[PDB]
């Protein structure tokens, strides 16, 4: 389970518990969905490496 | 005829509030028998049409 | 104690920590309070045999 | 320089010391307030402040009742109880949860 | 069809149809006078306990922070939260409860803060969470009482003020399957219990969720400064410090107390008698 | 009579500690006999007495059953 | 995973302090944290096992907190209930307690309503070396504990910050010059 926690532009904070096997990731461009198993979103030194977008399917 | 309040009229605490809401789940789980889950009922839906002219 | 001449329940209102300032605690919650164990108004804990 | 003491609820930890501040400031009080009845009279915790037929007077119990609030630094509620003996004073005091 | 009934025409045996003896009279009065009678009830709370169990504590496993996160994120949906809490994770959160109770409360739709906090007060209140909720009771508590008689609490279903919105049914069914011609079948009336004020209890049934409410509707609109912008360590207040003030006076008055054979010295009788006692005008 | 306060004190806190262990929870009132001049009973204000300055305070379970053995021992 | 096994021995990990700090820095009541390991699995799981983690230290909600001298941050996060201190006249030698929840009826003082809220908010019971006029703290947030350090012009500036409190205050702005301009335009 995976805890995401977002916040909208007048101040609500919503929480929701999202199964890992959810997470899809898109690629850099968002059109169409990323190889997993085989992605690279994180730099070498771990941290983000453009804007990732991931498909959530429920 | 059923009360929509399941016998909780008020939530003046959060443990009614959870027991509310289990029983609440409860029921609606219960109401969805023999309606069928949301994959099976997506592809009922999605390949409604089966009026093609062509076959291969 | 709600006391009953040999009947087996009796219709019971709750209002909760009756104060001072206002007579009641909280809304006149009735249950039907039955013969054989404690039972209490989940509104305020009160408990009634 | 003596440093007050950090813990709090020194007067609930302390009843005979409670008791004489009360003694004290009572006494001084009634001895000020009514010289004529109250000089002689050795005031203990036992002593009360009603006529012998156990009616009491107003004016002597609301006047312990300031004594006691700049005695103590509290907030006396004289609609609830009135201060007739040294007992009721001991309860009133100790009963408040911000006496010093 | 059953015949006509008359209860009348049959005999009943409420009074013994012979009369007692003198001496016997004589020696009963004088056996209930020599020993103690029954008591009578007695209303008075003697040493009243928290009816939601231990007070939520400031720091531990499980606190109060944990019941406001529990507060903001409400919501009864028509389909359960599949994510489950790990058992592990609630048992090491609430330590007294049991793995099968953990892995039931997981196994419920709440969401893992709810779970978590739904742990919590069952296992303090000793709710049993295998009862499912009814039109008779919504609820089954198993409290052991100051006696140690282990008894058994049952919360009913109860109806805002209507009664006869009111489900007064006898099964473990929710839907309202009963409908009574006479109500009060035996002509005894409802009652509403008045509360004595000199024998009511301060409030122990989660007593800290009487403003909750209140308060989380106005600090969902509320923006709070961080803590890297909050000023800190400021100069303190001159006349005030943690240890509370007491004059120099009053705390030599205090050690001058403490002596066994203080009297007030300050009298202009010696009402005291003190043996050591000068008149001071 | 000061012995007499305190043992009542004594009493009741042993009482309270007691009752406390046999019904998993903690006392409700912190006060020995009930009384209205406090109008705790109707109102907010609690008579709990928990005091203590930090979490090193080695005062801060007096008062909660957590203060006493399972014996209802005073110390620890 | 063997993916991400692959690249995990350059991955490099970030502290998870963010905007927060360390509360027993700032509060006391809180123990420093400390790293609990648990013991080893059971060899087989009972209905009626309770936990075998390590016991953790527990601190009881303390019935009121001191004052702590200029170093104050509030338990749990409390209600503004007013962005201005109170000018109260505190008297020499008496102890005061002041609301840290906010919700108190009784003004800047506790009242009884924090045991009726679920904070961990508990009144700075305080005395005063001398009588006098004391700004008293009416945003709860000031690190005096009872008094105010103008940390209120911060709380009101940090709202002005955020959008929706920009928008607030100039659709109140809006409205009062839609009066002004009603005003002055009344002779046409
Ligand atoms: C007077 C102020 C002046 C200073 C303004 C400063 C900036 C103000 C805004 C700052 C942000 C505040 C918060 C906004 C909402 C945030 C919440 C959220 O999630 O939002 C997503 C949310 C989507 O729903 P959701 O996320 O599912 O749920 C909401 C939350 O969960 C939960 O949210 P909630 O339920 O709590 O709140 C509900 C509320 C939330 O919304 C608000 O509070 C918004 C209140 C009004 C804001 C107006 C200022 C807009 C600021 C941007 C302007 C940019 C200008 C510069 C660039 C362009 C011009 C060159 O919903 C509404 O108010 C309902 C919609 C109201 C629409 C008003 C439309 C006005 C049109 C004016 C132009 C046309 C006039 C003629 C025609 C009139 C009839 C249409 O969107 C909204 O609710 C708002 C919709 C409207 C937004 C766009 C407004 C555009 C205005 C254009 C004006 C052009 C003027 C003419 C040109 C001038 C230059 C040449
Ligand atoms: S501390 Fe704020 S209401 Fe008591
Ligand atoms: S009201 Fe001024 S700092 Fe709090
Ligand atoms: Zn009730």
């Amino acid at each position: 389970v995976a805890k995401i926690e977002t916040q909208s532009l007048a101040g609500d904070r919503f929480t929701s518990w999202v199964e890992t096997y959810q997470f899809h990731p898109l690629t850099q461009d968002q059109k169409n969905f990323d190889n997993q198993d085989n992605a690279e979103f994180l730099e070498d030194e771990g941290q983000l490496k453009y804007e990732l977008g991931v498909q959530l399917d429920n | 005829s059923t009360s929509t309040t399941l016998g909780l009229p008020r939530w003046y605490k959060r443990i009614s509030y959870y027991i509310f809401k289990i029983r609440y789940l409860q029921h609606t789980k219960s109401k969805m028998n023999g309606i069928p889950g949301s994959t099976v009922r997506l592809m009922l839906i999605n390949r409604h049409f089966v009026e093609y002219e062509v076959y291969e | 104690v709600v006391f009953t001449s040999e009947t087996p329940f009796r219709y019971v209102g709750c209002t909760g920590q009756m104060n001072e300032d206002d007579y009641e605690g909280h809304e006149l919650l009735f249950f039907l309070l039955r013969e054989g164990s404690l039972q209490r108004c989940m509104g305020c804990g009160q408990v009634f045999k | 320089y003596n440093f007050p003491e950090y813990r709090t609820g020194g007067v609930q930890a302390n009843p005979g010391i409670t008791a004489k501040r009360i003694i004290k400031c009572i006494g001084e009080r009634l001895r000020k307030y009514d010289p004529a009845r109250w000089e002689n009279v050795p005031i203990t915790f036992k002593t009360h402040f009603r006529d012998e037929n156990g009616y009491s007077d107003v004016a002597t119990s609301i006047q312990i009742h300031d004594a006691l609030e700049r005695e103590f630094g509290i907030d006396i509620k004289d609609r609830l109880a009135l201060v007739t003996d040294v007992e009721t004073a001991f309860y009133i005091v100790m009963s408040h949860h911000d006496p010093l | 069809r059953a015949g006509p009934y008359n209860p009348n025409r049959y005999k009943d045996y409420y009074i013994p149809r012979t009369l007692p003896k003198n001496e016997e009279i004589v020696e009963f009065v004088q056996s209930q006078h020599s020993v103690p009678a029954s008591p009578i009830r007695n209303q008075r709370h003697i040493n009243p306990v928290r009816e939601s169990g231990p007070l939520p504590s400031y720091d531990g496993t499980y606190t109060m922070e944990d019941i406001r996160a529990v507060f903001y994120n409400t919501t009864v949906g028509r389909d359960y939260c599949y994510c489950q809490m790990d058992p592990e994770e609630i048992m090491r959160r609430v330590p007294g409860i049991t793995r099968k109770e953990a892995e039931f409360i997981t196994k419920l739709g709440l969401s893992p803060q709810e779970q978590v906090d739904f742990a919590y007060i069952a296992y303090n209140i000793g709710l049993d969470i295998f009862y499912f909720t009814n039109q008779m009771f919504v609820a089954r508590q198993v409290v052991t009482n100051s006696k140690g008689e282990k008894v058994e609490v049952l919360w009913n279903a109860q109806c805002y003020e209507d009664i006869a919105q009111l489900n007064v049914g006898f099964a473990p069914v929710l839907e309202s399957v009963d409908y009574h011609w006479e109500i009060f079948l035996w002509a005894d009336p409802p009652i509403k219990p008045n509360n004595d004020f000199d024998l009511n209890v301060p409030c122990t049934w989660f007593e800290y969720e009487q403003e909750w409410w209140m308060e989380s509707c106005i600090q969902e609109d509320q923006f709070n400064l961080p803590e890297d912008e909050r000023p800190y360590n400021t100069p303190r207040n001159p006349h005030c410090r943690k240890e509370l003030w007491r004059s120099q006076d009053a705390l030599q008055e205090e050690e001058l107390m403490v002596n066994e054979n203080w009297y007030p010295k300050n009298t202009q009788y010696n009402i005291y008698n003190q043996p050591d006692f000068i008149k001071p005008k | 009579d000061i012995n007499k306060y305190m043992e009542s004190q004594l009493v009741n806190d042993t009482l309270r500690a007691f009752v406390s262990k046999v019904g998993k929870t903690e006392p409700a009132t912190w006060k020995n006999y009930s009384t209205i001049y406090h109008k705790d009973n109707y109102e907010a204000e609690r008579v709990r007495h928990v005091a203590f300055v930090d979490h090193k305070d080695p005062h801060m379970y007096h008062g909660l059953p957590q203060d006493y053995d399972d014996n209802i021992k005073p110390k620890h | 995973m063997s993916a991400i096994l692959k690249r995990a021995a350059k991955y490099k990990r970030v502290s998870s302090i963010l905007c927060e700090g360390e509360a027993h820095l700032r509060d006391p009541f809180t123990p420093p944290p400390v790293i609990l390991k648990p013991p080893a699995p059971r060899k087989d799981k009972k209905p009626d096992d309770i936990t075998d983690f390590p016991a953790q230290k527990l601190i009881p909600l303390p019935e009121s907190i001191p004052y702590q001298e200029g170093k104050y941050r509030p338990a749990s996060i409390p209600m503004v209930a007013g962005f201005f201190p109170y000018n109260c006249y505190l008297q020499q030698g008496k102890v005061y307690s002041w609301c840290s929840c906010g919700i108190s009826q009784s003004g800047p003082w506790c009242d009884g309503l924090c045991n009726s809220v679920v904070t961990r908010c508990r009144p700075v019971v305080f005395n005063v070396s001398q009588s006098g006029y004391y700004k008293i703290c009416n945003c709860k947030f000031s690190a005096n504990a009872p008094f105010c350090n103008n940390t209120h012009r911060k709380m009101v500036r940090y709202h002005h910050q955020t959008h929706r409190g920009f928008y607030e205050i100039w659709g109140a702005a809006l409205f009062v010059l839609g009066w002004v301009y009603m005003g002055f335009n009344y002779y046409t």
